[PDB]
């Protein structure tokens, strides 16, 4: 503590020369001891805690530290051509990224300023990068769903718009086809979606953005990407970006949508960067602040009252564990901040069974203010026959009570098994959902055959949208299971059933 | 790059401390030679590299070399680039150190052109989205675990099963199928064994020593008896030879590391001298960061594509430890290698099973081939299931169904094995290249009952399955005579 | 005959049961050897930084 | 924490009325604390906590006190981090509460709700002379049949239940039996399950254990008395269970 | 004892010379290497020099590793 | 334990006759360096113990010696923290002792006093 950073010479040659003076160097600020994510700066009297630094490399600052005589910045980039002694200009801004409605298509590193390659961006300067979050009063109970487009999940996991879902799993368990599903299925509805990649490697990113331009899900959607050979700061400071990013549309009465991938990935990186700058770190070498850091970003995912226009964000964070290890601290972190989480699993991604949906783990906050009548009046029973399938085909190897469970579980389970795998990049509107849950739980899809049901499944999908569109009106306009749409959907199953047993 | 003189200030073990004129220092991630002098009575010279700016015109550095008869004073060149290793067709068929010296004794290598291996991947625009599939000409990796062109390979085969085997021949086949060259980088090489490989890479053909630079592959050596910051840029400057044949030339190349376990390693060393404090289990706070500077630059850009087939060292055999676990991160496919099949003489020893892939899907690799590898897979798993019941039963007890998949499964667990051209100079067999197309079309009917009236003998060490058909032509006339 | 059938189908599940809590062991363990790491290494890293 | 507790007294002092306290995570009191002590220039303790975590807990907790003016009743959450009892945090609340209740992950898994891990939840009122003899010999037999179960736990997860003696099997059967009766819908949770909550007074309780306990209810299905209250009910979805068949 | 040289620095030793022990050890060996000799040098307790090597590491204020071992 | 190990120092070499050292807990000659290093201003060794703890161990035992012209026997008894054989403590008196007598706490917890583990205390005469 004997030593400082400013005790360097030419300071005290400076202080020496005019003891008694007036002006102090008011925004020019010399760079001395460029360290690791940090930069120690001489000057900046009247800097604030929170502004933008500017640096002759060009590359950003943030003010974190402001000590007596140096003020520590946190370079947003690799500090590599800062050359020690160089100056440094604030500017009087705190922390912002420009927003604007033409962010809609464009590819973001994280500082808005697009990776895309396809010119500047148009914006009005505002919406601060840590905005505060709604209050008590600001928000609403969450009423209306987020169709996500799997049977799964809008079946038994109903999200809601307001809510902050949790895809957690292992790697290579999905968790991105099921991102890229949801922003996909958002195509007739108004809903302005949000990608953040905090540290996937940048060919996964190209895999995604490519398919979102193929299937037509970029007039909506801005992708802010920071690759695994980015800085940890701006690992740290991607999901904020975006958040701000969706702020803007969100307190303008427009529904939005936002997934952080790999929040662990966010969390590592403000691991190495306390551990950069020597805070004391807890378990698993975390900061402490981690809950803090998820917390602070989460809270922002709300469902604004009437009186605020009626705006909502909500959040699918992403987690990844360790051999599905629920119990670690980042998941409980993550699992103790948000509204309900969504159990990928390894054994049945890699047995086959391919959106992986742990189903007897996961839950959602919202339930049935979620869901509409349709999806609730049919599913009830789904979801009560999946569970009688849970632990049969746990605990009972072929069975107890042998003919009734066979009409149980061969009838019910094994083939809602094979109703609610879905493939990749494949959404599924209400009411083919709705269609679907009705054919398999009520008892007709409990006489085909096991790698029959599929083609079975979508042919009769298809049948329906084509010989039936007054189903479709009539569960598109009350979004209510009528007696007149089951029926006219069972004499349509019956002439789908008719048509291709031959 | 010009009198930019330094002085040493600080020697604490292969970590230094450099003093500067107050203007002129260099950049972090830059190389500066000090200017030493050997207690012998000759100058001798040693390259570090910038780590950390630390205040009044000091520096901090980290040797390539040893810091032994080093004195405070001694003058350090400023170079104002990053380590400057050769690049080229220059750098083929040699040995090279992480500073791009050739430790081969054959002489010097011209530096007529000199790549930085500090750089930047290739730009979001610059990559290439597509998924090909990358072909190495071996039955069982093309079909049961697909390589990804641009992807990463980990190799988790223990020591004594066809590695190196394994290796050469994926060198000779992107040299011999493709027109693509190979960039061998040694993290932690014991030097005997790099002494061995370079045999035998001489002795196999993949190096050319009648004649140079018609070589197939660029050897890299970080050994172990170098200080911990050699250990870890050898891989950037393996990666960095590889980059320039692949951005200027536009070929394939094909870029094996040895223990990537061991770049973590040296990375966590390194931060242990400098001080920094410990991340999760004791590895470096920069980990995640450290492994992705590094395979980020292993892609497919529009000129070409670089496929990385790194080998995998997992500490206490779990995958949940931070090094495996950020490695596993980034790896595209999986290749097994079983210490039971190359007992049993199923050379390549590749396991069927435990090999995985991300590339083995539907819609990246057609529905015939992920119907037949899916077909492969049920097989030979159900027959590992039967072993135990053949032993106790036998053939006969079993079932038609059970009999007809016992057969066809050692059918095919022999016809997963294959004469390497590399591995002929000891074994004779002429050696053999499949493509996938062959493969899939030979699977098929070893599969369905179309060459079911078959020795066993008959598929095992061929290729290509007439040849199979062939081969049991001629063991029936072994019977006819 | 069947008394030995009942033994195979017990042993058969008592294999597969022991497999999946080796698994799970395996599992506590590997968690509990990287914790005591980092506690160690924290303690020690903690106590040269007071030093 | 301190706001909300100031508010509290005030109503305990002057107006002495018996206030009621819930306070939701006690827990990030202590986090926050240990966030703000790193910053505050101060050596961190076991597991990076504030080396004031424990004085820290009992300025806050001993003013939650019942004086001669008033009472007040503080019911309070306290998160463990991943799962870990053995935290500095709970383990230095465990000292200042008189009656805790431990969740299990498990028994949350398997869907018995509540949580309540019946062996580490624990009270300082469970005496003789403060709930009576005969709740209290209920409790005792109850936290006994659930020990053994506890016990041979691994036994029979490697082995399984067929290798169990005539009354350790019995124990078996009555431990899984009183420990789906431990479970009950919540007037809260009316949406997760429906099947509207049920309030289960004291003598219900107790007499339903009894009846687990005394031989009686051995011969019907242990899924009568899983999300039911007041045994009546568990004999009524038994009665339901093989009618409906 | 013929064909065999012993180096022997007992526990009672400064770290110092624990620390060096290997190396003249090595020293020897490869002077007879060197003249066209087969040599076998046996390391008893290789761990011992490295308890050696940390205790001299920590006592010059050296930062720390994993079981308090240097980084080299 | 320096003092002690003197007077037993003086009774082998000046009177020349066999001397029988007995020693307690030879941890406690090692706790209290651990206790005092911190406060000698030396940085912390694994698992909280001086980093000079093989060096200060080994010049007390190694003083320790029958040395031709008298003996010295001596019976160390060495608390093993946690009953981990694997601590520091106990790991560097094991190089240093002739014949070591592990004692269990398994056997103790059912009475084979002497709880002498048979199969890990093992000697080299
Ligand atoms: N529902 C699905 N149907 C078919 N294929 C799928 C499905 N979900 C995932 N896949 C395939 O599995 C692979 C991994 O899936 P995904 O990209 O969703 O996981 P991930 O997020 O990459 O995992 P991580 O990034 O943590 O390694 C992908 O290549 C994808 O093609
Ligand atoms: N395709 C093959 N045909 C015949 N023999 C092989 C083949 N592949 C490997 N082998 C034999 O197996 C051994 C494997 O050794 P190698 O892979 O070089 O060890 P390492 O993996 O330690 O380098 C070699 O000695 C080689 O002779």
């Amino acid at each position: 503590a004997t030593i400082r950073a400013d005790e360097i010479s030419k300071i005290i040659r400076e202080r020496i020369e005019g003891y008694n003076r007036e002006v102090k160097v008011v925004n020019t600020g010399t760079v001395l001891q460029v360290g690791d994510g940090i930069a120690r700066i001489h000057g900046l009297d009247e800097v604030m805690a929170g502004e933008l630094v500017e640096f002759e490399e060009g590359t950003i600052g943030i003010a974190l530290n402001l000590e007596s005589n140096n003020v520590g910045v946190v370079l947003m980039g690799d500090g590599l051509m800062i050359q020690e002694g160089s100056s440094v200009k604030a500017t009087g801004r705190i922390a912002q990224i420009p927003v604007s409605e033409a962010y809609l298509g464009r590819v973001i590193n994280a500082l808005a300023k697009p990776i895309d390659g396809r010119g500047e961006i148009t914006a009005s300067e505002s919406r601060l990068i840590e905005s505060p979050a709604p209050g008590i009063m600001s928000r609403r109970s969450v009423y209306e769903p987020l169709q996500t487009g799997l049977i799964a999940i809008d079946a038994m996991i109903p999200v809601g718009r307001g809510q902050r879902e949790l895809i957690i799993g292992d790697r290579q368990t999905g968790k991105t086809a099921v991102a890229t599903d949801t922003i996909l299925n958002q195509q007739g509805q108004n809903v302005i979606c949000v990608y953040v990649a905090i540290g996937q490697k940048a060919s996964s990113v190209a895999q995604v953005v490519t398919n979102f331009q193929e299937r037509g899900a970029m007039e909506y959607t801005i992708v802010v990407a920071e690759t695994a050979d980015s800085p940890a700061t701006l690992q740290y400071l991607a999901p904020y970006t975006g958040a701000a990013l969706a702020e803007y549309f969100m307190y303008r009465e427009r529904h939005t949508l936002i997934i952080y991938d790999d929040l662990s990935k966010q969390a590592q990186a403000y691991r190495q960067m306390s551990l950069l700058l020597r805070r004391p770190p807890g378990r698993e070498a975390y900061p402490g602040d981690v809950f803090y850091l998820h917390s602070r970003l989460l809270e922002r995912a709300a469902k604004l009252s009437s009186l605020l226009g009626e705006g909502s964000m909500t959040a699918l964070p992403i987690v990844e564990t360790q051999a599905g290890d629920v119990s670690a601290y980042i998941p409980t972190n993550v699992i103790s901040i948000t509204d309900g989480q969504i159990f990928l699993s390894a054994d049945l991604f890699n047995a086959g069974i391919r959106p992986a949906i742990n189903v007897g783990i996961s839950v959602s906050r919202v339930g049935s203010a979620a869901q509409i009548k349709a999806m609730k009046k049919v599913a009830g029973k789904l979801k009560l026959e999946l569970a009688q399938f849970a632990e049969l085909e746990a605990f009972a190897q072929f069975a107890s009570d042998l003919d009734k469970a066979t009409q149980n579980q061969l009838a019910r389970g094994q083939r809602l098994r094979e109703l609610l795998k879905q493939p990749q990049s494949a959404p599924l509107t209400v009411e083919e959902q709705v269609m679907t849950i009705y054919t398999g739980t009520n008892g007709y899809l409990d006489s085909l055959e096991l790698d029959q049901v599929r083609k079975y499944l979508v042919e009769l999908r298809t049948y329906v949208k084509t010989n039936k569109p007054e189903f479709q009106e009539i569960i598109s306009s009350t979004k209510t299971f009528t007696e007149e749409a089951e029926a006219l959907l069972k004499e349509a199953i019956q002439e789908q059933m008719e048509r291709f047993l031959l | 790059e010009k009198k930019n003189l330094g002085r040493i200030a600080q020697i604490i073990g292969p970590v230094l401390d450099v003093a500067f004129p107050p203007g002129k220092m260099p950049n972090i991630y830059n190389a500066l030679i000090v200017k030493g002098r050997d207690t012998a009575g000759q100058p001798m010279n040693v390259t570090c590299e910038v780590q950390q700016l630390l205040g009044n015109n000091r520096v901090r550095a980290v040797a390539m070399s040893a810091t032994d008869g080093l004195t405070r004073g001694m003058e350090v060149i400023d170079t104002g680039a990053p380590l400057s290793v050769p690049v080229g067709g220059a750098t083929l068929g040699r040995i090279f150190n992480v500073l791009g010296e050739p430790v081969d004794n054959l002489g010097p290598v011209d530096t007529r052109t000199t790549s930085p291996i500090h750089r930047s991947a290739p730009a979001f625009t610059q990559l290439d989205t597509k998924l090909s599939i990358f072909e190495t000409g071996i039955k069982v990796v093309d079909l049961l675990a697909p390589y990804r062109r641009g992807g990463k390979i980990g190799l988790f085969g223990g020591a004594g099963v066809g590695k190196t085997v394994l290796i050469m021949e994926l060198i000779n086949n992107i040299a011999k199928a493709h027109g693509g060259v190979s960039v061998f980088g040694g993290v932690g090489e014991r030097t005997r064994e790099g002494n061995d490989l370079y045999m035998e890479m001489k002795e196999s053909g993949v190096i050319n020593e009648q004649n140079i630079a018609e070589s197939k592959v660029a050897l890299v050596y970080g050994q172990m008896n170098e200080p911990p910051g050699a250990r870890m840029r050898v891989g950037l400057t393996a990666l960095t030879m590889a980059e320039y044949f692949r951005d200027v030339n536009e070929q394939d190349v094909l870029l094996f590391i040895d223990n990537i376990f061991r770049f973590v390693q040296a990375g966590s060393e390194v931060s242990a001298l400098l001080g920094r404090m410990p991340s999760a289990v004791g590895y470096q706070p920069t980990l995640s960061t450290e492994m992705g500077s590094l395979q980020e630059r292993i892609t497919s850009t529009k000129e070409g594509s670089i496929t990385s087939i790194q080998a995998v060292y997992v500490p206490a055999d779990d995958l949940t430890d931070p090094a495996p676990a950020t490695t596993f991160a980034h790896l595209d496919a999986t290749t097994v290698l079983s210490r039971g099949l190359a007992a049993k003489g199923i050379y390549p020893a590749v396991d069927p099973l435990d090999s995985t892939s991300t590339m083995l899907q539907p819609r990246i690799v057609g529905e015939e081939h992920y119907e037949i590898a899916q077909r492969v897979k049920e097989t030979l798993q159900r027959y590992k299931e039967l072993q135990d019941i053949i032993a106790i039963l036998g053939l006969d007890e079993l079932s038609e169904e059970d009999r007809l998949t016992v057969a066809r499964a050692r059918k095919i667990e022999r016809f997963l094995s294959q004469p390497f051209f590399v591995a002929e100079v000891f074994t004779g067999s002429p050696g053999k290249y499949v493509g996938l197309a062959e493969t899939i079309r030979g699977f098929q009917l070893i599969l369905s009952g179309e060459l079911d009236s078959l020795p066993e003998q008959a598929f095992y060490l061929v290729g290509n399955i007439d040849e199979a058909t062939a081969k049991a032509m001629n063991l029936e006339m072994e019977s006819k005579l | 005959a069947s008394e030995l059938a009942a033994r195979m189908t017990a042993m058969s599940n008592a294999t597969d049961n022991a497999n999946e809590l080796k698994k799970t062991l395996s599992i506590n363990y590997n968690r509990a050897r990287q914790a005591k790491i980092t506690g160690e290494i924290l303690e020690i890293v903690a106590g040269a930084n007071a030093c």
